[PDB]
Order: structure tokens, then C-alpha cells, then sequence
């Protein structure tokens, strides 16, 4: 694909290229720099990656539903400033002055990794043979978006993520190139690599990076195909050794560079810390204490305990009245003690753990998980009970109810067997802490877990309470209870005790940390008032709002570059028009292109519109949350493709006779189609002044550094685009 | 009242 | 062009095997649907939804859908064949046929003659594909005997229109392909353009997953329209444009005027107010004519004189001197009060003056409000109706319903007195009650009852052979349902109806209207079914849907796939995959493993087939709404004919006669009627036969419902997700 256009000499000296980089890199400089101490307040997402940063530091525990190594790069500047991690980031608005995080210095690396994006897009489009003013122009448009400004100064993972694109594009280009004028050498090896190295970096910042290498896949599995034909001379020897090597390169080594980043997360985070409740008990006793104080204390037999629900934050309570004969519905009910969902704190909450009849467990003995125990409720002298009767509102899920000291001890004795079922059964047989410790409240007779819900509740005869009842799926994540106080707690086991940290093997460590992340990513479906589909990305029909200041009536806004990016749809569909109509004329018998523009066309341009395809598309398939902030890497290589394709319309494209396809063997074409350079530059400085001149009118929303008058914010309002301080 | 084993037999909705 | 050399070949075997063969299958299909059709004598699953929309077109009360209206038009056709006249409304799950008749047996019947229909259809498109006899009888009989496919089709259920539909749509589609080969702009390839037409538009016109069909027979037919655009086709671009218009006629535009036609007869049919309006703009519901109910509808007032009428057995709310027996028959004791009973003949002691609590500042002309306490004054008697903790004669749970006088009344009993019109649903409480459209439950305050009657059982010669009125407990009770039939006092001025006058509205506007909010409700509706299941789970048939349960026979209806039938089809799927790829390797390497014809059917039938299942399954893994696993029904039925075709190419003789030779090449010769090994062939085809109808043979009991299981069979058919009732 495209050898003959991709080996050919540079179409300018040298001195062009290195004149248009510096200016187009000098440009990206000012346009991030531009008052990066300015605000002095956390913006944004600033709210996680800076308190994530913070935590890196303390070397305590925390989750996230991304992978470490942003975050990692993050906190190394911290960590180079001599910041201790003491500010937490807590809230937009909260000023740096009060608590003095390195705020510029995290700002400032974001803003050296968005500024040479812009040179690795450049020396892209230079290594795939346009010219300097091409390669000046495409850069130009991701060097003044007014998106990929606003997001690569603050403190964000996206200008890490879009480097590292941005560096495998350009890795991958020349490793191609390499392919192309002789395999297996040095150079050649290094280029994979880096490739390899890249992917991981864009993987290791956010999961997102699988479109990356989705594109860098299906161009290289293009590139293997065409090494497997017998017509590329190559023995089936010579084919699994080009096999064998990119896998290692582009698969293998780039995995282990991905668990390296785990490993240096576990080794850095081994203090107990706000991530602990999103892990299983094995995990946490890997983590120290932290220096503070911790509350995980051991729940032993014969501890009064309130058990608290997850989502829900209700206590298990229960008191002297009765569920009714009859429920609404003509169901029959036992008539039984109620047992309800409260949320307030009282006596009534209150249950004594006690250990199965005729267990030899005394008083101070730590129960374990999935042990039979039995629950006394402590104001009404009664065992806690489930049996095969029908809840309230759920006919599938059991009643639980309360029974007396004698009936329990007698025949229903084993209606009043209730577990601690661990979340994991990698955690049966821990020790029960307060606190730190999920589990589902689980009935041994029935099967059933223990459950509540707040979106209805119990009629005036249940006091307005939550239905508890007897869920039959067990393993629902709603069936979730912690301990939260132990009431009985001796004074010697109120004061701190240590713990003995207990080693787990990495891969185990990492496959629970990973499945957590996904599970946790997956449920991120809550309705958040910035959302936007895939199908307003392209026009930037909507954005986001990151700061406001009320007294000043000052604001950030992220959107991107309107001009620049209405440019692009543009330039995306002219290019499917041309290879629509040079397919249709060539089933005609009619080769309207030169072979060197088809070369361009099927090579470098369809990389970059497959790349884009990649990195668009998959998010129609996504019923998760989405953001205008998911298409800036699909806006990247669409800048890419944007000036490739003006320099391709703006050369000679004719073929030199129109009935002969000029691809078959031994057929003349043009090898060096004429580029019309005067009618080309005026063309490309008209848009780059359009864009230019959108960059400044909106330059105030990018910065926050100019209060606009109503009517200014107004002015501003098209489409979707809700701005404050418009009235 | 004995708890059901499937939820219930019930049909598909078509809106209020 | 796609398959030519081997779609115009003649039949592989004589006519008559193939008549002896589509009838052995068509025989066991009819058998398979229309064994106990009768069986539950009760609603079942969806026949809620589809039996109801049924009675309104027969009543002509519009209702909303998310569907559009031709097989539910099909549905309630067979009932105004019928001569029924809507009046059953199929309200739930386990209601009997018996007590109101709809004619239930008769569209099961329709619904089991389209899906027995089908299978010949099946049979027929891979005749006319040039596959063997045997092939087409097992394909068919993939679908003939699927415990799906046969649940499906015997139920009052949209999908027996579907899937004939469907199948007529890949029929008449192969027939057109086949005079396209032959000669193209006969007589017979405008018929079958025409017809392919047709099935397109009932396929869209059921269900909108039938876009689907579209894209399986619209990919086919770029695919065709795309070789004769080649100029090695010897075409002039004159007669490629005359293909292009007449398919962009005969599969786009008539297709979409019948679709359009089926809403302008529904919209002709459904011209009186129903319980769709709630849907619709104010201006499309002024185009329809008030409820001949709505024009008798009257404001009830404190202090109207009514009549009150019970839903189930017509009978109205009556009371007379007569008193209940000191002691009933088992010797329980009763009041000695007045009774109160069920009369069905209008007289003079079904009338009750609605009066308001004691010290309402309530006067008259007043209207009542639903759920508001109200006294009801027996007027022949001058007592007041009560309800206490006493039980009626036949029901020990139930309380006996008396009156007392009018100062005990105004005295101690006065609790005992209050009744409400509590409406059926909660959204209407304070809502204004109104004669002959508004159904309510007569509420007892202070004992929390429903007054209910019955009709299986009269009182006996000191209750006149009356109906038994009493205080049921079981409040929610359908069969409490009372509507207030007369105002026997309304002022002459309250009598005057105004008929609201019908304003016309255009078609395309109407149809735009209802065509949003279809699928607006469509793409809303969130929600969780015990039973929605996901597009990867569906090809193994992992699980399935409760259809109907009987607690006291312990019977059920569970729809799941013949699980042998499916994975031999998911295998059969992988194995074309595996084929295809190891074809498109060995000709990269020069290696030239197939034989011309096996490649034809490879790329023609079998590729057509495959595409068209991958239209018909992987659309759904982009769709957000609730899903479940009757929509791989569609893509079932194509893997059927699919798994047919393939095992009689893997029994032929593949192989090239040169491998070093590509035989698509001009002028290579290629073996033309590759050998069938026959024998090794039906002995695969029997076996496989014989374990699908094991399966079936098995499920049969909850394909059915007409068996009662033991709790360790019930047991022994749960695997998976699969979770059946009465295992316990
Ligand atoms: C001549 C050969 C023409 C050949 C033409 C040809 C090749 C097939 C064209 C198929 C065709 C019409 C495709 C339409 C596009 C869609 C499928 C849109 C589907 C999304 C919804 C409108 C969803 C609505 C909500 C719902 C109903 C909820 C589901």
C-alpha cells in the first residue's frame, strides 16, 4: 500500500519542514502557556486527577475506573515539586492559595505533552511525503482548537493520552516505512517497539486506547495480508517471522509495559486509603494501617452490632409490631415481629452476633466469614428469622421477621441460621471488621440474601419504613450490608491495634483490581446534564461547562474549534464522494485518477480515515455516559487527514490516458503529479485565519480570563451551547 | 403466603 | 452471475419425491401445531395485548401501539368472521375462555395454519435453490417440530404473520433471483418482483424488526444490481436504469403505499374515542366520534337516584323486606338483617339514593367524586345499605351485606355505613364518576371490603334464586368491578347530549402523529421483565419465557428453543465460517481445494442464507431497548434452511479435478453435477432428525401445558438460566 508515493524523496528541503514546525510548535507554546497560573482554583476533573495525585503521594489506597500510569505521571510532578499531598482537591472553586498545591507545575506538564503533540502530528504527515505547509496546517488546526487548548492546561489525563496517539501514529509510520525498504533491520526493530511502547502508554491512561490499537491492528493485519501473498515472494518461514515479531512488538511487550503500571500502582499505594470499600478483604490486608485511625475493628462473637445497607445507607432494624395477616394484594403474611429498613440511628437497630447453638465459640472469638450465626435483636429479646412466607411488596422474595428465644431454640431453629457470605469467595473464612467489610446477609435454610430498596415504601402500617425482605438472587450487588458500629466495643479494642499485612501474589492483586474497574466503568449510567451522543461530536453542537465565578462573571468552557471542525466533516465527506466516484468510473472502464493520487488515496488518507473510523464509530455501541471530550482523539487524526486531503484536490490528479488503468504492470503514470502550490496556500491561509479568528472570538471560554457582557455571552450561544451569566 | 419460584408469568408493556 | 451455473440447473430428483416429501413435513407441522389447540381454555402471555386489540377493532374504540396494525387486523378479522363482537377484553393472564366467549380456538386456529404454512414455504425456497428433496424436508423440519416456532404459532401471538411472512418474503425473492438468471422483465419476474413487494410490506407491516427482511433481500439485490452494472454484464446503461426503477419500484414504493394503506383502514375502522386518545393531539382525537357509552354518560350528583350494575354477571344491586335466615344451612349465624342480592331484571328496588357523609356541607347538584365516602339509601325500603363483621352465606370469609334503618344508621352504625366508589385505578381517584363509563369497586370503610356477587351458585328459596351479595376481602378482585347503568331522577336539562362534531383531519398528518409516537413509546417503555434476555444468549437457547402457569394443576407454557435443533445450527454456522476462511487461504496460496459447483452454492445460497442471518442477529446488539428471545426467531428460521443446504454441500463431492488449477477461470473444466453421497447422508440427516424430535417429544409437556410434571422432572428440564415453575 502506497510503496511508491512513501519512498520518494521529500517534496521540499528540509529547512521548509524545520521553519513550519517551529512556527506552528512556537504558536501551540503561546496558546497553552497563555496564563497557566490562571484561575487559582481547582477546575474541573482537576477534582479527581489532582486528589488522585495527592494520594500517590500519601501512598494511600484509592480506585478509579481507569488504569494508573496518567495518573502515575500526575503525581511524579508533584512528587518532583516536593509536594506532600496534603490538599485534597475537594471541590471546583476551592483556591490554591489556602493550600498550596504545585497547581502550575501539573498544569505546565499537561501543556509541554499538548504543545509537542503538535510537532509529532507535523513530522506524521512529513514521513508520509507532503508538504511543509500541509503538514504546517494540519498541526495548525490542533495547535489553536480551542478543545484540545482548554483540555492539555489543566490538570487532566487527555493531554498524556493524546501524545501518546499522537506518538503512535507517527511510531507506527515510520516503523511502516522501515517495512517497506527493508525488513528486520535495527532501525526497523526500534520503530515496532516504539510502536508497542506507545500503544501501552495509550492503553495504561484510559481504556479508551483500544480504538488506537484497533487502527494500528487492522493497518498492520493490511500489511500481513500483503506480505502472505505468494506475489510478495516470501516463504511461509519468512511470513511467520514477520508474524512472531509484531505480535511481540504490538501485543506482548506492550502487556507486560500495561501490568508494569499495576505493579508500581500496588507498590507505591501500600496504605490503607478511600479505595478499600470498592476491594475484597484479602486485598485490604495487603495495605498498612494508615499512620490516622481506622475503624475496621473485629467483629467478635457476642458483639451488639448495627448492619447497614450499601446502597440505601438504612439499618436493619426492628420493633414490637406486626406485619399484617394480610398484605394488600390477599397474600398472607406470618403475622410476625416486622423487620424493616430505617434510617436513623437507635436502639432498634441494635443486633447481638451469637454463634450456632452447641458451638463450643466463646465470648472475644473474631467470627469469620460465612459462619453460621444466629442475630438477636436487642429490644425486643427475639432471633432474627426468614421462612418460606412471601414480602410485602416482592411475591418472589421471602418475608423476614423476628421469632422468640424458645421457638428458636425448638423447631425453627434452623429458620434463624444467617451468614456473613463474603462478595468474593476468595474472602471465606476472614476475619469480620466493622466497616471495611461487605457481605451479604445470607439465610442458610432458604438460600436467600437479605435486601432492601427505597423507591417504595411500606404503607402506614410498616411506618414509612423499607421493606427488608429475602432476595432469591443472591448474587445482586444491591444485597450488600457492612457493619458499621460495634456498641459493646471494650476500651482496650477502641484504642488503635496494628496489623500484620499479609502478601498477595500480583496477578491475583491486578485480576481483582481490573475486574472491579470494568464492573464499576459499566455502571457509570446515571443521567449527568453535560452528556452528549456520538452524533453531535463532529459538529460540536454542545460542550462543557469547567468553571464559573460568580463575581466576577467569569467562565471556562470546553468546545471545540466550530470552523476547524465543520472543515473536517467537510473534508471526510469530499473524500468518501472521490472514492465513490473513482470506483464507480473504473467499473465503467473510465481511470479518471493517476496512479500516485490513488497511492495517497488508498494509503495514507485511508489509513487516517479508517484511524478515524476507530476511534468514532465504537461509541454508538456504548450505552455508558458519554462526552465531547471522546472525540478528541478521532478530531486528531482527522486534522491529519484534512491537510492530506486539500494537497491531494489541489494536485494533478488526471491520469495520462483515461481508457488504461494505470495500476497494471508496465503501465506510464506521472510520478510526481504537479501540487498547484499558489491557489493550494491561499486556500489553506484563508481557513487557518477562519480558524484563527474562531480561536480568538472564543479564546475568553478557554481561558476564563476575560468577563464578557450578556449580550458578549449570547453572541456565544448557538445550537445547544448553554453559557452562564447570559442574563 | 409460599414465595414464587419465576417472578410471575406477565406480559410486555405498551406504555401507560 | 451469483450461482447461475448451479440455480439453472434442472431438480436433482424427480417431482414426486419432492411431493412426497412436503407433505410428510407439512402433515407433521400441522400435527405439531394443532395438537389439544383448544388447551388452556385461559388467556395466555401476550394474547392480553393481541386478544384485546382485537375486541377494539370489533368495537371501533381507538387504542395506541408501538406496533403497526396489519397482523393485529388480521387477528381481529378472524373474529368479525366469527360474528364476535369485542366485548371480552382479555384483561390478564388465566382468565377463562368459558364465562365470556371469545372465539379463542379460532384465531389459535389462524395462527396455527400460517405457522404450518410456513413450512412448506421453507421447503419450497430450497427446492427452487436446486437442493435434494431429503435437504428441504430436514430444513423444514428444523422449524416443523422447534418447540419455539410451534409455541409461538399456536397462541393468539403477532408472530405466525411474522415468520410466514418472512418466509414468503426469501420464496418469492429466490423464484424472482431465478427468472432474473433466466430472463429478465417477463411476466414472471414482474409477478415475483411484485410479490417479493408484497411479503416486504406484511413483514414491515407486523412488527419494525422486519426492517431486517429489508436489509437481508436489499443487500441481495445491490449485490445483483451491482453485477449487472458491470460492463461485462453487456448492459447499456438504458437497461441497467430500467433494472434500478422497476426494483426501486416493486421493493420500495408499493411496498410503502400497502404499509400506508394499513394505517388508513385502521384509522377508517377505529373511528370512536377508546383508550388510545391518552397517546394522541387533542386535534387527532377530535376526528373521532364520542364513545357510544361517553353519549350516555352522566354526571353523577349527591342526591341522583342510580341503579348500580355488576360487570361479570349483569346484575344490578337490589335489596327487598325479606331477611336473611336466623341460621344459614351450615349453621352459622347471620344478622336476621334485610337482604341485599343480585337481581338481573330492572325493577323498583334496584334504586339507591346516593347521599353524602353526616355534616358534609355536600349539596345537591353537587357531583360525586371517586374514592369520596359516600351512604347508600335503599329507596323502596328507606334503609340504609351496610356491611359488617358477619359472614355471607356461602363465602365464610366474606361479610353479609343488609341494610339498616334510617336512625340506627344516623346512630351507632353510622361507620358501618360508609361506602366508596374506589376507582380501579389510583390515577382516578377525585375523579368525577360518571354513568356507563366509569367501573369502580363498591368500598366498604370500615371493614376494608369490596362488595362482590357470582352467578355459579343462587341463593337458595328464601334468597328468591337470587345472586348472593357480599363483603369480599380479596378487594383487587376484577370481579368486583360495579358500574352506576342509570340516573332514574336526572332533570330534563341533564338528559340534552350534545354531539361532539367530528373534525376532519388529513391522512399523512394523522399517520405522521401516530407514527412518532410509536416510535417515541417505542424507544422508552424502560424496564425490567423477569425474562429479558440478551442477543448472545439466544443461539444457545440459554433461556426462556413463562407463557402460563396453573397453580392448582401445576401446568405451564415455557417458550424455549429445541436446544439440539439450535446448536446443531450454531455448529453448522461455525463450520461454514471455518469453510469459507480455509476456501479464501489455500486460493491465496494457489491451492485450489473446491470444486466450481460447491463454491457456487458456497457463495450463492449459503452465503445469501448467512448474510441474511447475520441481518436478522447482529442489528440487536446495538439496540438499548428491552429484548428477548422471541426476536432470533426470525434469524432461527433462516438458520434452519442455512444448516440444510450446508450439510448436503459437506456430504458432495468437493473436490476440484485439478488443484492446481482455479476452475473459475474461462474455459477450465470443472466437474458439473457433483456426486450427493446419499446413503452416509440421510443415515446424518435421520440422526440428527431423530434427536430433534427426541427433544421435542420432551419438552412437549411445556410446549403444551396440557401435562402436569412431578417436581424432579420439572428438575430435569431446568438447565442453564433456565428456571421453570413447580420445581419445588
Ligand atoms: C432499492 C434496491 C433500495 C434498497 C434499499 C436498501 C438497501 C434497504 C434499505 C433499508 C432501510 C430502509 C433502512 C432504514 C434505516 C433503519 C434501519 C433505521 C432504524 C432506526 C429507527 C428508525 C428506529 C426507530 C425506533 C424504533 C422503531 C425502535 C426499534
Amino acid at each position: 500500500v502506497a510503496e511508491h508515493w512513501l519512498l520518494q524523496p521529500l517534496p521540499e528541503p528540509e529547512s521548509r519542514y524545520s521553519f513550519w514546525v517551529t512556527i506552528v510548535t512556537l504558536l501551540a507554546f503561546a496558546a497553552r502557556f497563555y496564563k497557566i497560573w490562571y484561575p487559582k482554583e481547582v477546575v474541573f476533573d482537576e477534582v479527581h486527577f489532582g486528589k488522585f495525585a495527592s494520594y500517590y503521594l500519601e501512598r494511600s489506597y484509592f480506585f478509579d475506573v481507569h488504569p494508573p500510569f496518567a495518573k502515575m505521571m500526575i503525581a511524579f510532578i508533584g512528587w518532583l515539586c516536593g509536594y506532600d499531598g496534603s490538599f485534597k482537591f475537594d471541590e471546583i472553586g476551592y483556591s490554591y492559595e489556602t493550600h498550596p498545591a504545585p497547581y502550575i507545575a501539573y498544569r505546565s506538564f499537561n501543556a509541554i505533552l499538548g504543545t509537542l503533540t503538535v510537532p509529532i502530528m507535523f513530522n506524521t504527515l512529513k514521513e508520509l511525503n507532503f508538504r511543509a505547509i500541509t503538514c504546517a496546517f494540519a498541526s495548525l488546526l490542533v495547535a489553536i482548537d480551542t478543545a484540545h487548548v482548554t483540555e492539555t492546561r489543566l490538570i487532566l489525563l487527555d493531554a498524556i493520552l493524546i501524545i501518546s496517539i499522537a506518538a503512535t501514529m507517527y511510531c507506527y509510520v515510520r516503523f511502516y516505512k522501515c517495512q517497506l525498504r527493508q525488513p528486520f533491520t535495527w532501525s526497523w526493530y526500534i520503530w515496532l517497539h516504539a510502536t508497542g511502547l506507545s500503544l501501552s502508554f495509550v492503553i495504561s491512561t484510559k481504556y479508551v486506547g483500544v480504538m488506537t490499537y484497533s487502527a494500528i491492528g487492522f493497518a498492520a493485519v493490511v500489511n500481513l495480508w500483503q506480505l502472505l501473498d505468494i506475489k510478495a515472494g516470501l516463504s511461509l518461514r519468512q511470513f511467520m517471522r514477520h508474524f512472531s515479531k509484531r505480535l511481540n512488538g504490538l501485543v506482548l511487550i506492550p502487556f507486560v509495559i500495561y501490568l508494569f503500571w499495576f505493579w508500581v500502582h500496588f507498590t507505591v499505594l501500600n496504605t490503607s486509603g478511600p479505595g478499600d470499600a470498592f476491594m475484597s478483604a484479602e486485598f485490604q490486608e495487603t495495605l498498612k494501617d494508615s499512620p490516622l485511625s481506622v475503624d475496621s475493628k473485629t467483629v467478635n462473637y457476642f458483639d451488639i452490632i448495627t448492619i447497614k445497607h450499601q446502597d440505601t445507607d438504612a439499618f436493619l432494624h426492628s420493633h414490637l409490631a406486626r406485619y399484617p395477616q394480610r398484605y394488600e394484594d390477599g397474600r398472607i403474611s406470618s403475622a410476625g415481629q416486622q423487620v424493616t429498613g430505617y434510617t436513623h440511628p437507635d436502639f432498634n437497630n441494635q443486633w447481638e452476633v451469637l454463634p450456632p447453638h452447641g458451638s463450643d465459640v466463646g465470648k472475644g472469638q473474631a467470627v469469620l466469614l460465612n459462619q453460621h450465626i444466629r442475630l438477636r435483636h436487642v429490644a425486643t429479646d427475639t432471633y432474627l428469622l426468614a421462612h418460606d412466607v412471601a414480602s410485602p411488596f416482592y411475591p418472589t422474595n421471602e418475608e423476614i421477621t423476628t421469632v422468640t428465644l424458645e421457638e428458636g431454640d425448638g423447631e425453627l431453629y434452623p429458620e434463624t441460621l444467617f451468614a456473613f457470605q463474603p462478595l468474593k469467595k476468595s474472602d471465606e473464612g476472614h476475619v469480620l471488621k466493622s466497616k471495611t467489610v461487605s457481605f451479604r446477609l445470607f439465610h442458610v435454610d432458604t438460600s436467600v440474601a437479605l435486601w432492601t430498596h427505597n423507591d417504595e415504601l411500606l404503607p402506614d402500617w410498616g411506618f414509612q419504613q423499607q421493606e427488608i425482605n429475602g432476595n432469591k438472587k443472591v448474587i445482586d450487588p444491591s444485597n450488600n450490608w457492612v457493619v458499621d458500629e460495634i456498641v459493646n466495643l471494650d476500651e482496650v479494642r477502641k484504642v488503635y491495634i496494628p496489623k500484620v499485612v499479609k502478601p498477595l501474589p500480583f496477578l491475583k492483586k491486578w485480576i481483582e483490581t481490573q475486574k472491579s474497574m470494568f464492573e464499576h466503568n459499566n455502571k457509570l449510567s446515571s443521567e449527568h446534564p453535560f452528556a452528549s451522543e456520538p452524533y453531535s461530536w463532529p459538529g460540536s453542537l454542545s460542550g462543557v461547562s469547567f468553571w464559573t465565578n460568580g463575581d466576577e462573571k467569569k467562565q471556562i468552557y470546553f468546545i471545540g474549534n466550530i470552523i476547524g471542525w465543520w472543515f473536517q466533516v467537510i473534508s471526510l465527506a469530499v473524500f468518501v464522494g472521490i472514492i465513490v466516484a473513482d470506483l464507480i468510473t473504473r467499473h465503467r472502464g473510465y481511470y479518471a485518477l493517476n496512479k500516485m493520487t490513488r497511492e495517497k488515496l488508498y494509503g495514507p488518507l485511508m489509513f487516517f480515515f479508517v484511524s478515524w473510523c476507530c476511534h468514532y464509530f465504537p461509541f454508538f455501541l456504548m450505552a455508558r455516559q458519554k462526552f465531547l471530550h471522546h472525540y478528541l482523539p478521532a478530531h486528531l487524526i482527522a486534522c491529519l487527514f484534512s491537510g492530506a486531503l486539500w494537497e491531494v484536490i489541489f494536485s494533478d490528479c488526471k491520469s495520462l490516458d483515461l481508457e488504461k488503468d494505470e495500476d497494471i504492470s508496465g503501465a506510464s503514470y506521472e510520478r510526481n503529479p504537479k501540487v498547484y502550490v499558489k491557489p493550494y496556500t491561499v486556500f489553506l491561509v484563508c481557513v487557518s485565519c477562519a480558524v484563527a479568528w474562531f480561536f480568538v472570538y472564543f479564546s475568553p471560554l478557554v481561558y476564563g480570563d476575560v468577563s464578557l457582557s450578556p449580550s458578549e455571552v449570547v453572541s456565544r450561544e448557538w445550537f445547544d451551547i448553554e453559557l452562564n451569566f447570559s442574563k | 403466603t409460599s414465595t414464587n419460584a419465576t417472578s410471575s408469568s406477565c406480559a410486555t408493556p405498551s406504555l401507560k
